[PDB]
């Protein structure tokens, strides 16, 4: 119901926001790993 | 010198004296069984199974002889109340005297194995050192266990060649030793169905025989031999104790 | 000088037991309390602890075993009044009213207080650092709490902890009925102190035994690898820390032995200090948390919690402790 | 330094719900019967 | 960012949130009132 | 026949087998990528 | 007779204290 | 081989070691701890006990509990997919399913932790006495949370996971089993308190017999973990306790083993006696005392007083502590002295 | 050491000390049996526990 | 020695961290808030609301009496509200 | 006091048997 | 219950027997130093 | 031929004192229950 | 009265601990071993043995 999306919304936003601030620094980590 | 709590570690590389100490323990345990039953017979009052049964009198071994068929005394009474019945040799008294004689025989055996600890059988033929091949020993003994287990369900409890086992109505009113037919359906895992007990020993005895044969023929995987230290007898004590406490809990629960 | 010889022997380091000036009080007072305790445990007659002329038997010869036996506390009629032998018309009256209790506890508290001082003293004579006596202050304070402080606040040595195994339990139970000490954070810190101390004691012992350096064969005790007064450490602190730091994470482990041993001292001592203080402040009827009927529904029905179940049990102790002593409906003594 | 590790997972399975739970417990103080 | 600032603000966040829990103990659910 | 509880028993059996499977699947994969020298 | 046993055990413990302190094994 | 590859990764030196034992330990521990946290915050006890028990209902940190299932569930494993909940998460919570969830995942977590101590000890090079000593916590947990309720009519009479709930458990055991009178609990007291004592006294002794290895007045700096010499003086600590107490340790190895022995031994003794209380095989009475007291109304000991208190506990708490019994005690049957 | 008649007869049964099958051997098979036994023990237990209720299986004295 | 992860000191000090976490920590916190303020926590877990412990004229506690139809017994309780 | 008629023998043996055990072991140590 | 301890005890005595008279006197500090080996205790895994 | 697996046993004075104390204290604790 | 009685017993008890703390340290600082025992002149190692 509507309450679930009300609750998950910040977390989704936070996760996406963190994903966007960390993304260049993560894909280099994985690239470094593939050796 | 050795501390007090380590005196018995001198049997660790002495299979003969380890067998001797195991025989002495077996003598003492069977000695206890005969003692306990003699003591209970000397005190148990048989004149009324309704209001003064054995379990009101602190009887501890007596119900185990009855569980498996022993029900009567050389002096004429039966724990069910029926008079003029003949138990033959396997009375409560006969069971006790057998255990006393067994204890004595084991006692003499331990003396022999203790004095003759240094048997060529215990030595490793190519190195000269005391050695026990515990994986093959386990196959032999497991094969022996399945046989006796199978034999106990198929002959003793079926009645095919033995007395049966105690069984009774749901209110414990009219119980008696009776031959019992194996229950091979799923209701044989019902704890309150005697037929499951017959089926279990036949099936597990068979499984025990197969597995014993397997453990006699196939050597253990090298990786499992190193991980479990299969050349060290103490690993057997360890898994054995573990299996014994698993059993202790189950019988306490049931 | 003759007084200087006496003082030289009182303070000697060559005595099998150290005497010292604290010991000049300790030895006689403890000996007095010990002799009177032994005699009263075996032989005392019944004592009228609740001052209602219903005497309570506590000695072996009067039908007690090691578990039920006690030196019974002195009468409630006495209260906080001092009651030595000479204040009584006869030994018979003294025994009936609880005399040996005061004699014993006052001599003992004096004797144990000087035991603490004796610990500072010999430590000073030996060139030691001095704080072992500070650790012993935590059980001493606890003894002070239940023999002296709690009687002061309640108003009678008759509420002191009986000198006996069952008497002790009668003290704990009545205490919980009256003060709810399970719900008091100072007893909770005491639990955290003795449980934690047990845990850490267990931990330190297993970790050091674990790191013992091989010096013996298998046919002998590992203990014979240590000789009294070797300069080399007998275990490997680095290996022990290597182990325990991996058990949790490395920064949750101790790599400094002095820092670890200080922690071993501080955790139980502080927690016992607080639990002494909990008895000492419940003596003045500042009680444990009271949550009775704390949760209510929208209509106003009480919605019990576990606190309200604790209360039903507290109530049942309450209305049965000192079952004849109350003539009025509030338990104010 | 790597950014995501076994530690990373460990701190976030404890910490994410902790802050979430503190939030839920926060709002509970304003519930009136 | 100096850690001593991070230490003080976190604790300050801790103290605030604890204070809110003790506060609720006198009001609303569980207040006896 | 298959009673409701026996149906539940398989529900639990497969759930646990899925959980241990995903677990060991992911653990073997991580171990193949980030090996030791 | 129970009293005698309780007091006897206590007394053996005191005697043990005495021997454990004054006739201990001397640490060298 | 893939097994040796997975062994390589599980045994990697990280911040938080994993190991083979981690596959059992972490999910079970995390789920036990998460289940307790979940229930004390959100989950009631209104249908199992008639109790409130969550932050959401009004309880504080001392009164929240994951409470035991109602007596009527017997010893049901109370699995989510089992027959009582039938896969309904809401109803499972309302029926007490978090209790078994926590107790069972907790039990297996403790197995994982003890295996962890084994696993790390073998990799690091030390003897495994730390895992041996952890037997006592496991023995305690098994006897109190599994065996004891298995002995009784249901999981209901196990301890509920909560601070005040644990206190009630303590009080139930005094009023019903007279647990203080049991010598197996007495041996536990003596091992817990005697452990606290050994912890306090050994820490103080070392800190107050240190050698002077620095010039600072805070003496901690004067230790380097790689050093070879003892940091305190066993000779001096021995003379002190010899002259203060009568006896003193002289062997550092025996001293540290003794610190293992005492509290481990004592917890094991208290488990044994709890196993007895599973069967109501209590140390409740002394028959000699009851025979005297029944024939002599002037005989009164602290033992007979405690029994009056136990009887008061039982009658005053049972109607609400055992609500499945539908107990109704009219006022006049309640035991009580004068006035109160 | 001491040769006896029964010794010489028993001799071969104690003569493969330390002999192992190479590598992992029959371990995978042991696992499949270990797994079946576990599923089996779990059925026994849930039938006694009355978590698993089967037709014709009435777990009771009756 | 040091195992290999980035020190926690450098992390809660670094600017990138608090860029990320000044949003995430409040988000979860607000998420938790909404879980209770929407009343979702009540229905997920089945915990009664202050008006759902009894019916308007009842002091009897809805105790589960039967083991196997228990799921239905709880729901027969909720209906009487 | 109406006590167990076997408590005396029980307590006496419970002390005596392990005590004599230890004494036996100690004295044969001191003779080596 | 009591035998489970015996299992733990004798289990440990079996798996750890090479050090039950005490850990190695020559054991290198690098073995217990974090990060020094990529696999704990394996000496074939230095950085 | 003598068995080579024999070993002398030892209990030192301290262990004797600790053990006598363990037994005496256990007796002192349990005798009450024995007498019941 | 409760509030004042309980607080000042706590303060009093801790100040007695404070007295024991600083007293013993004062005595050891003045004598010169408040930092621990000199290895090269350990006092007990020069006293005779108790037995
Ligand atoms: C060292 C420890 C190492 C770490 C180990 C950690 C492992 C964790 C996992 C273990 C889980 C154990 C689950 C036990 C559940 C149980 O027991 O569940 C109990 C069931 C029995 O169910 C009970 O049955 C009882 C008796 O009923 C019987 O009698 C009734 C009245 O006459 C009726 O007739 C009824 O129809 C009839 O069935 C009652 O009905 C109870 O309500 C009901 O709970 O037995 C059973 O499942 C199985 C019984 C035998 C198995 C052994 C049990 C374990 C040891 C217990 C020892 C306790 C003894 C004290
Ligand atoms: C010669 C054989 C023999 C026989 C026929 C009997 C017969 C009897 N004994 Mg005696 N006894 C014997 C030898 C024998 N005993 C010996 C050698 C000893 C010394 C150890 C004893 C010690 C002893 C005691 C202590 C007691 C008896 C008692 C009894 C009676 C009850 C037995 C019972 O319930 O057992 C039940 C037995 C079991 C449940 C065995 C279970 C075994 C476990 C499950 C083994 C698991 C491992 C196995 C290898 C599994 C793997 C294989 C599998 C896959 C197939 C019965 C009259 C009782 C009595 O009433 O005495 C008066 C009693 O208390 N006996
Ligand atoms: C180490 C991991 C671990 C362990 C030991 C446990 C253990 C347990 N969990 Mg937990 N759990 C875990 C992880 C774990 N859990 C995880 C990661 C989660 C989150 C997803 C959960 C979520 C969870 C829930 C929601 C519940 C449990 C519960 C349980 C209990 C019941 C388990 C059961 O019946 O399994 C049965 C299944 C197996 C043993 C699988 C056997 C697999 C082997 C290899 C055989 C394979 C057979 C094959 C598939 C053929 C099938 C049959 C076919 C021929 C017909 C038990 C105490 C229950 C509980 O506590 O209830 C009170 C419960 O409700 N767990
Ligand atoms: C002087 C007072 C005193 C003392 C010292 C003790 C001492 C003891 N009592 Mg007793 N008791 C007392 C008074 C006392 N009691 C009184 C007056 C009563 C009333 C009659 C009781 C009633 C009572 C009961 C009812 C019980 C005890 C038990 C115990 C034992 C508990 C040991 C323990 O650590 O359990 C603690 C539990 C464990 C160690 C289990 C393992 C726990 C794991 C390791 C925890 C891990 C947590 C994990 C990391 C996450 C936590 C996170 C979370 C905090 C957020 C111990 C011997 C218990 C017992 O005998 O058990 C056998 C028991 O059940 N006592
Ligand atoms: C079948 C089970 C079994 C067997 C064969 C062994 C065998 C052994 N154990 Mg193990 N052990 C077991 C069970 C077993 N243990 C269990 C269940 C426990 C927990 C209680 C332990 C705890 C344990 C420890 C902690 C140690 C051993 C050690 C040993 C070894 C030396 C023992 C010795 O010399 O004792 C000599 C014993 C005495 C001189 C007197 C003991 C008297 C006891 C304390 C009370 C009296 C009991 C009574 C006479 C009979 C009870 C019968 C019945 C209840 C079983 C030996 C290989 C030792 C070891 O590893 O050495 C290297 C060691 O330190 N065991
Ligand atoms: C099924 C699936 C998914 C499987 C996958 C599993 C997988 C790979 C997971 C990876 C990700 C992962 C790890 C997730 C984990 C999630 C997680 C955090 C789970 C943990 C849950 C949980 C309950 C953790 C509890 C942690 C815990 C026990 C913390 C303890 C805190 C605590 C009490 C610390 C006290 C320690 C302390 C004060 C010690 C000093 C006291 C003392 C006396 C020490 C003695 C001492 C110390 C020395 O120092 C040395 C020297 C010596 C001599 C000595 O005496
Ligand atoms: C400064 C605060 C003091 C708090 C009370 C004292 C705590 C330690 C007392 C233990 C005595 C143990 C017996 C001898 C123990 C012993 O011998 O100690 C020895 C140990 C080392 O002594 P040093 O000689 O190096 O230092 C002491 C002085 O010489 C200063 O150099 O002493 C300390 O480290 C004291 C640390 C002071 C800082 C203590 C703070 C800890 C408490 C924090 C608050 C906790 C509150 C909990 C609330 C629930
Ligand atoms: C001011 C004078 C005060 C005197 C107080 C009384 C002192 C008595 C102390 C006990 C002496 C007996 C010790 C025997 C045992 C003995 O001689 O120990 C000697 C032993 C010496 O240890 P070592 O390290 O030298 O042992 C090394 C090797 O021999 C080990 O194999 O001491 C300990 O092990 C400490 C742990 C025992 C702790 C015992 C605590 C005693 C508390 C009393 C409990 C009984 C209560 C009875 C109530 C009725
Ligand atoms: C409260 C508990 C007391 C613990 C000690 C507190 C240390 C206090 C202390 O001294 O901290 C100091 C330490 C310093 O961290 P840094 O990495 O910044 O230090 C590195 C510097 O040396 C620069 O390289 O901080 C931590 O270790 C925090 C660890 C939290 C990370 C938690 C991760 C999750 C762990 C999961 C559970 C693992 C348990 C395993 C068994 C289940
Ligand atoms: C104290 C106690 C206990 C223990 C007990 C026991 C351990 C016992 C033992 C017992 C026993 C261990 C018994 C035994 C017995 C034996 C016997 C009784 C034997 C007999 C034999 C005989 C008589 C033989 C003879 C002979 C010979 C030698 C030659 C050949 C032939 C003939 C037969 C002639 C318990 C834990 C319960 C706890 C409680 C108390
Ligand atoms: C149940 C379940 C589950 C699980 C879940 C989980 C896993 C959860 C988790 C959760 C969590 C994980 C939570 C957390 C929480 C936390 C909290 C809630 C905290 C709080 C804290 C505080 C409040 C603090 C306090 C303090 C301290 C303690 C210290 C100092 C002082 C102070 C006061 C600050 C699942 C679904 C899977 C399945 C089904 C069942
Ligand atoms: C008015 C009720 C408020 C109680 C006190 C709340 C703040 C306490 C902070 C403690 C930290
Ligand atoms: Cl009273
Ligand atoms: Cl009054
Ligand atoms: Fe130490």
């Amino acid at each position: 119901d509507w309450r679930v999306l009300v609750v998950l919304l910040p977390v989704l936003l936070a996760a996406g926001w963190a994903v966007r601030n960390i993304l260049p620094y993560a894909v280099k980590q994985v690239q470094k790993l593939l050796q | 010198g050795l501390p007090w709590y380590r005196v018995h570690t001198v049997l660790i590389n002495d299979p003969g004296r380890l067998i001797a100490a195991h025989l002495m323990h077996t003598a003492l345990v069977a000695g206890w069984a005969g003692s306990m039953a003699l003591y209970e017979l000397a005190t148990f009052d048989p004149s009324d199974p309704v209001l003064n049964p054995m379990w009101r009198q602190g009887m501890f071994v007596l119900p185990f002889m009855a569980r498996l068929g022993v029900t009567g005394s050389w002096s004429g009474w039966s724990i069910t109340g029926e008079t003029g019945i003949d138990p033959g040799f396997w009375s409560f008294e006969g069971v006790a005297l057998a255990h006393i004689v067994l204890s004595g025989l084991l006692f003499l055996a331990a003396c022999w194995h203790w004095v003759y600890w240094d048997l060529e059988l215990f030595r490793d033929p190519r190195t000269g050192e005391p050695a026990l091949d515990l994986p093959k020993m386990f196959g032999i003994h497991l094969f022996l266990a399945g046989l006796l287990c199978f034999g106990f369900g198929a002959f003793h409890l079926t009645g095919l060649f033995g007395p049966g086992m105690w069984v009774s109505d749901p209110y414990g009113l009219t119980g008696s030793v009776q031959p019992v037919a194996p229950e091979w359906g799923p209701d044989g895992f019902n704890p309150y169905n005697p037929g499951g007990v017959v089926a279990h020993h036949i099936a597990a005895g068979i499984v025990g025989i197969i597995a014993g044969l397997f453990h006699i023929l196939v050597r253990p995987p090298q990786r499992l031999y190193k991980a479990l230290r299969m050349g060290n007898i103490e690993t057997v004590l360890s898994s054995s104790i573990a299996a014994v406490f698993f059993a202790a809990f189950v019988v306490a629960g049931t | 000088n003759l007084w200087e010889r006496f003082c030289n022997w009182v303070t000697s380091t060559d005595n099998r037991l150290y005497v010292g000036w604290f010991g000049v009080i300790m030895i006689p007072t403890l000996l007095a309390a010990t002799i009177c305790f032994v005699i009263a445990f075996i032989a005392a007659p019944p004592v009228d602890i609740d001052g209602i002329r219903e005497p309570v038997s506590g000695s072996l010869l009067y039908g007690n075993n090691i578990i039920t036996g006690a030196v019974v506390p002195s009468s409630n009629a006495i209260g906080l009044h001092f009651y030595p032998i000479w204040e009584a018309a006869s030994l018979d009256e003294w025994l009936y009213n609880g005399g040996p209790y005061q004699l014993i506890i006052f001599h003992f508290l004096l004797g144990a207080s000087c035991y603490m001082g004796r610990q500072w003293e010999l430590s000073y004579r030996l060139g030691m650092r001095p704080w072992i006596c500070v650790a012993y202050s935590a059980p001493l304070a606890s003894a002070f709490a239940v023999f002296l402080i709690y009687p002061i606040g309640q108003g009678s040595f008759s509420d002191g902890m009986p000198l006996g195994i069952s008497g002790t339990f009668n003290f704990m139970i009545v205490f919980q009925a009256e003060h709810n000490i399970l719900m008091h954070p100072f007893h909770q810190l005491g639990v955290a102190g003795v449980f934690g101390g047990a845990l850490f004691c267990a931990m330190h012992g297993s970790l050091v035994t674990s790191s013992l350096i091989r010096e013996t064969t298998e046919t002998e005790s590992a203990n014979y690898g240590y000789k009294f007064g070797q300069e080399e450490e007998t275990y490997n602190i680095v290996a022990a820390h290597g182990y325990f730091g991996r058990l949790i994470f490395q920064y949750a482990s101790f790599n400094n032995s002095r820092s670890l041993h200080f922690f071993l001292a501080a955790w139980p001592v502080v927690g016992v200090w607080f639990t002494a203080l909990g008895i000492s402040t419940m003596a003045f009827n500042l009680n444990g948390f009271n949550f009775n009927h704390s949760v209510i529904d929208a209509k106003g029905n009480v919605i019990n919690t576990w606190a309200d179940i604790i209360n039903r049990a507290n109530l049942g102790m309450e209305v049965m402790h000192e079952r004849n002593a109350h003539n009025f409906p509030l338990d104010l003594a | 330094y790597p950014i995501f590790t076994v530690r990373w997972v460990a701190v976030h399975t404890l910490a994410v719900p902790t802050i979430f739970f503190l939030g839920a417990i926060a709002a509970m103080q304003f519930i009136q019967r | 960012i100096p850690l001593w600032i991070v230490a003080t603000v976190a604790g300050m966040g801790v103290i605030v949130i604890v204070g809110l829990f003790f506060y609720g103990a006198y009001a609303g659910l569980g207040s006896s009132l | 026949t298959i009673t409701p509880s026996l149906k539940g028993f398989f529900i639990g059996l497969l759930s646990g087998a899925v959980v241990l499977g995903l677990t060991f699947a992911v653990l073997i994969a991580i171990s193949q990528i980030d090996k030791v020298q | 007779m129970e009293t005698i046993t309780y007091v006897f055990i206590f007394a053996c413990i005191i005697a043990l204290f005495f021997f454990a302190i004054f006739f201990r094994e001397p640490p060298r | 081989g893939w097994f040796d590859i997975l062994d390589d990764w599980l045994k990697r030196d990280r911040f938080v070691f994993v190991g083979w034992s981690g596959i059992l330990l972490f999910p079970c521990a995390y789920l036990a701890l998460g289940g307790w946290l979940t229930g004390t915050t959100f989950v009631t006890s209104w249908y199992t006990h008639g109790l409130a028990s969550s932050y959401l209902e009004g309880c504080n940190f001392l009164t929240v509990a994951v409470s035991t299932p109602a007596n009527s569930m017997g010893h049901s494993l109370l699995l989510l997919w089992g027959p009582e909940a039938q896969g309904d998460f809401t109803r499972w919570c309302q029926l007490g399913g978090l209790w078994t969830f926590i107790a069972l995942h907790g039990a297996f977590g403790l197995i994982g932790f003890m295996l962890r101590q084994f696993e790390i000890a073998r990799l690091v090079g030390v003897r495994p006495y730390n895992a041996i000593a952890f037997s006592a916590p496991i023995a305690v947990f098994v006897s109190v949370f599994l065996i004891y309720p298995l002995g009784q009519s249901s999981w209901f009479f196990a301890p509920s996971f909560g601070v005040a709930a644990i206190f009630r458990f303590l009080l139930f055991f005094q009023g019903f089993h007279n647990w203080t009178l049991n010598p197996f609990h007495m041996m536990g007291v003596a091992g817990v308190l005697g452990g606290a004592l050994l912890c306090a006294i050994h820490g103080a002794t070392v800190e107050n017999t240190l050698f002077q290895d620095g010039e600072g007045a805070s003496t901690f700096r004067a230790f380097n973990p790689t050093q070879a010499e003892e940091t305190y003086s066993m000779v001096t600590a021995n003379r002190f306790w010899s002259q203060i107490f009568g006896i003193a340790f002289s062997n550092k190895r025996w001293l540290h083993f003794f610190m293992l022995f005492v509290p481990v031994t004592g917890l094991w003794m208290s488990a044994i006696g709890v196993v007895g209380l599973a069967l109501n095989l209590r140390s409740y009475d002394f028959i000699s005392q009851e025979i005297r007291a029944a024939e002599d109304p002037e005989f009164e000991t602290f033992y007979t007083k405690n029994l009056l208190l136990n009887e008061g506990i039982r009658a005053w708490m049972a109607p609400q502590d055992q609500p499945h019994e539908n107990f109704v005690f009219p006022e006049e049957v309640l035991p009580r002295g004068n006035a109160l | 050491a001491r040769r006896t008649w029964l010794g010489d007869i028993l001799r071969p049964l104690n003569s493969e000390y330390g002999k192992v099958a190479p590598g992992w051997g029959t371990t995978p098979l042991m696992a499949v049996f270990m797994g079946l036994f576990l599923v089996f023990l779990l059925i026994i237990l849930e039938i006694y526990n009355s978590t698993l209720i089967l037709d014709g299986v009435n777990v009771s004295w009756k | 020695g040091t195992t290999g992860e980035r020190p926690f000191s450098d992390i809660i000090t670094s600017v990138r961290y608090w860029v990320i976490h000044s949003i995430t920590i409040p988000a979860l916190f607000i998420a938790g808030w909404l879980f209770v303020s929407t009343g979702l926590a009540y229905d997920v877990f089945g915990t009664p609301r202050p008006d759902s412990y009894y019916a308007q004229e009842q002091r009897s506690i809805p105790l589960v009496t039967d083991r196997f139809e228990a799921k239905q017994q709880v729901e027969t309780f909720l209906e009487q509200l | 006091m109406e006590v167990n008629q076997l408590g005396l023998i029980a307590t006496a043996l419970f002390v005596l048997v392990p005590s004599v055990f230890l004494i036996i072991l100690y004295v044969q140590t001191e003779s080596q | 219950l009591l035998f489970f301890f015996g299992h733990i005890w004798h289990g440990a005595r079996t798996l750890f027997r090479d050090v039950f008279s005490g850990i190695d006197p020559e054991l290198s500090p690098e073995q217990v130093e974090w990060g020094f080996y990529q696999k704990v205790g394996d000496v074939t895994t230095r950085r | 031929e003598p068995n080579p697996n024999r070993q002398p046993v030892e209990l030192n004075r301290t262990s004797l004192y600790l053990g006598l104390l363990l037994i005496l204290v256990l007796a002192l604790l349990f005798s009450s229950y024995f007498f019941n | 009265r409760s509030w004042l009685a309980t607080s000042h017993f706590v303060l009093a008890f801790f100040f007695l601990v404070g007295h024991l703390w600083h007293a013993g340290r004062a005595r050891a600082a003045a004598a010169g071993f408040e930092k621990g025992i000199d290895r090269e002149s350990e006092p007990v190692l020069s006293m005779p043995s108790l037995d």
